[PDB]
């Protein structure tokens, strides 16, 4: 069901200094530590979607970043394949909580938020739901190892800053994710804009504070 | 002959291998205070499996019609089965019982049915019945009790 | 099993094994982060898996053991210097039996004195200054007079 | 000025003899 | 000490805890042979 | 001015902790080792 289009804006970010999460749990205080990891380059070309949807490659590691577009971008899909052939991610946000099932779910073609995303409802493996917590909203979903990564971090006012990205859950789904599709929430009868970008194995220098925080 | 371990004089002789040692301040050994209580922490068991519900059912289905529950992202807490009826009949295949509570495993499912009791005794791998051909069969690589 | 602290124990937190003492930090965690580590990549903080408290980990005291000896030829009285600990530590390690060296140097008083190379067990310790003998660290020097 | 300007798993580190003093 | 000289691990605790004493005997040898080598060259560098 | 280092920092290892560590299979391994230990130990009492 078309209900909806892009435009894709390759190039973006000159000043970009955004791709920085938590690596591991250890604390740091007053440490200068090297990172070997697959981080997001600085000053890296990331794509900007503006919508009025499309799949897009995994390729170990991606990088999410929304505007302040409350409650319209709250679905990501993750899987090999948009069908029930293969096992599929299916993760949706309400502001408050964060709702993750993996199932061979049955994906129409745009899918846009739940009976409008998936059509059937086979044998599934796993499902988890999360503790609760202009504004910014960066995500990064890892699948290193069988388990699913996602660190976030909210902020209020995009490249003027710098902020590290917290772990939230550590889902063990061990499901084979390739391509990934975001789900812009439309209104039953926009300025949906976000970024995308993909990590690299790169090394970075974190610094550490007194209290254990990324600050530069 | 010298114990070297008897006194700081024969250990100091020890280590110079001499039994006349000068006059000085020698480096025998080293000390160390050894660890006197052995402790071990992990955070709450809560995430208990569904094992309860299924053993404190009302009524099981047939043995044709069986209806297998999966169990995964729970601790395996087997203790807590002993709290019904003292007729548990254990039969395990490729593992223990006792070891069972500190292994780990990627899936876990409980198959639930009511059967006679002469046919309890079917309810293996090689078995020959008509329960074992044409109701519930289990495999010969089963892992499991 | 239960939280021990101020004492030397072998710890095992959630997986993460080891020795030493357990104290109270003042070092405030991240709730997502569990340990801490040094500049050298050691293990120094931990948090309870349970009380969700942070305590700083303290390896266990240890160090250099010294004899001091006149020589065989004068007597054989000897002084042990245990290198880099307070005497409290090494008293508190005699009157339970958890210091390494099996043997024990008699305490018979105004004999167990600390010094900035270590608690020196054995000899006792004078006002009045002379040439340095024997010499122990940080401007200390024994004598057999 | 000097002495202000100038600012463990088996590795101990024994004192001078000498103290600064 | 953190540097697994070609072995598993380097934690000295988690080898005997895995795998079976005959080959935790060359994993400890090869960390053994790897921190003897570090502490020569150390005791070299500091005599030079 | 003229300033010209004297000394240095005074260091000894246990030669038992560092490579094992409170581990007796590694204290068993490394007495095959020969006398490194000693001359080690040697090397840097000499130094102090």
């Amino acid at each position: 069901q078309c209900v909806n289009l892009i435009t894709t804006t390759q190039s973006y970010t000159n000043s970009f200094t955004r791709g920085v999460y938590y690596p591991d749990k250890v604390f740091r205080s007053s440490v200068l530590h090297l990172t070997q990891d697959l981080f997001l380059p600085f000053f890296s070309n990331v794509t900007w979607f503006h919508a009025i949807n499309p799949v897009l490659p995994f390729n170990d590691g991606v990088y999410f970043a929304s505007t302040e577009k409350s409650n319209i971008i709250r679905g990501w899909i993750f899987g090999t394949t948009l069908d029930s052939k293969t096992q599929s991610l299916l993760i949706v946000n309400n502001a408050t909580n964060f709702v993750i099932k993996v199932c061979e779910f049955q994906f129409c073609n745009d899918p846009f938020l739940e009976s409008g995303v998936y059509s059937s409802a086979n044998n599934c493996t796993f499902e988890y739901v999360s503790q609760p917590f202009k504004n910014l909203r960066e995500f990064v979903f890892k699948n290193i190892d069988g388990y699913f990564k996602i660190y976030s971090k909210h902020t209020p006012i995009f490249p003027q800053g710098f902020s590290a990205l917290e772990p939230l859950v550590d889902l063990p789904i061990g499901i084979n994710i390739t391509r990934f599709q975001t789900l812009l929430a439309l209104n039953r009868s926009g300025a949906a804009d976000y970024y995308v970008g993909y990590l690299q194995p790169r090394t970075f220098l974190l610094k550490y504070n007194e209290n254990g925080t990324i600050t530069d | 002959a010298v114990d070297c371990a008897l006194d700081p004089l024969s250990e100091t002789k020890c280590t110079l291998k001499s039994f006349t040692v000068e006059k000085g301040i020698y480096q025998t050994s080293n000390f160390r205070v050894q660890p006197t209580e052995s402790i071990v922490r992990f955070p709450n068991v809560t995430n208990l499996c569904p094992f309860h519900e299924v053993f404190n059912a009302t009524t099981f289905a047939s043995v044709y019609a069986w209806n297998r529950t999966r169990i995964s992202n729970c601790v395996a807490d087997y203790s807590v089965l002993y709290n019904f009826a003292p007729f548990f009949a254990f039969k395990c295949y490729g593992v223990s019982p006792t070891k069972l509570n500190d292994l780990c495993f990627t899936n876990v499912y409980a198959d639930s049915f009511v059967i006679k009791g002469n046919e309890v005794s079917q309810i293996a791998p090689g078995q020959t019945g008509n329960i074992a051909d044409y109701n519930y069969k289990l495999p010969d690589d089963f892992t499991g009790c | 099993t239960n939280l021990v602290k101020n004492k030397c124990v072998n710890f095992n937190f959630n997986g993460l094994t080891g020795t030493g003492v357990l104290t109270k930090s003042n070092k405030k965690f991240l709730p997502f982060q569990q340990f801490g580590r040094d500049i050298v990549d050691t293990t120094d903080a931990v948090r309870d898996p349970q009380t969700l408290e942070i305590l700083d980990i303290t390896p266990c005291s240890f160090g250099g053991v010294s004899v001091i000896t006149p020589g065989t030829n004068t007597s054989n009285q000897v002084a042990v210097l245990y290198q880099g600990v307070n005497c409290t530590e090494v008293s508190v390690a005699i009157h339970a039996d958890q210091l390494t060296p099996t043997w024990r140097v008699y305490s018979t008083g105004s004999n167990v004195f600390q010094t900035r190379a270590g608690c020196l067990i054995g000899a006792e310790y004078v006002n009045n200054s002379y040439e340095c003998d024997i010499p122990i660290g940080a401007g200390v020097c024994a004598s057999y007079q | 000025l000097l002495f202000n300007k100038v600012t463990f798993n088996g590795l101990t580190v024994l004192p001078p003899l000498l103290t600064d003093e | 000490l953190s540097s697994k000289f070609g072995a598993i691990s380097s934690v000295l605790n988690d080898i005997l805890s895995r795998l079976d004493p005959p080959e935790a005997e060359v994993q400890i040898d090869r960390l053994i042979t790897g921190r003897l080598q570090s502490l020569q060259t150390y005791v070299t560098q500091q005599l030079i | 001015t003229e300033i010209l280092p004297v000394s240095m920092t005074k260091t000894s290892v246990d030669c038992t902790m560092y490579i094992c560590g409170d581990s007796t299979e590694c204290s068993n391994l490394l007495l095959q080792y020969g006398s490194f230990c000693t001359q080690l130990k040697r090397a840097l009492t000499g130094i102090a």
